[PDB]
């Protein structure tokens, strides 16, 4: 059973640690200009700042 | 030599679709999203007129009343079903 663990146990690289901090990517469609991705931002930014 | 406009043939009808919405396909190709009542979006090919505006004319393959799918186009795949905004 020891072995049996072993191989049933999930691996990953390493543990996640919450940074203080984070990042939110934006893309939009093909074309688009930045007052449409920047209207985004606001969207973006009011859900944080609210 | 002064700008002169001088003014034209004035349309009576003008397809003027946001160029937003205007995504060519296939190449150079007019692709509306205008989605039917099935509220499953369909884009339908046609082409630009000249650019005008922020929008395009289209002397073809749209007609009134059509709602044109202009953004979300990554919820947005061909058929998918779709709650209009206008």
């Amino acid at each position: 059973g020891m072995a049996y663990l072993f191989v049933r146990l999930p691996s990953s690289f390493l543990p996640d640690e919450d940074q203080g901090v984070f990042m939110t990517m934006v893309q939009l469609p093909a074309g688009a200009t930045q007052e449409r991705t920047q209207k985004v931002l606001n969207e973006v930014t009011h859900y944080y700042l609210t | 030599f002064v700008r002169a406009r001088l003014e034209e043939g004035l349309n009576p009808n003008a397809i003027l679709v946001p160029q937003q919405g205007v995504t060519r396909t296939p190449r150079g190709d007019a692709t509306v999203l205008v989605v039917g009542a099935d509220d499953k979006v369909e884009t339908r090919p046609i082409v630009a007129s000249q650019a005008i505006g922020d929008k395009w004319l289209v002397t073809e393959g749209l007609k009134a009343g059509d709602r044109v799918v202009i953004s979300g186009l990554q919820k947005v795949r061909p058929g998918v079903q779709v709650k209009a905004q206008e």
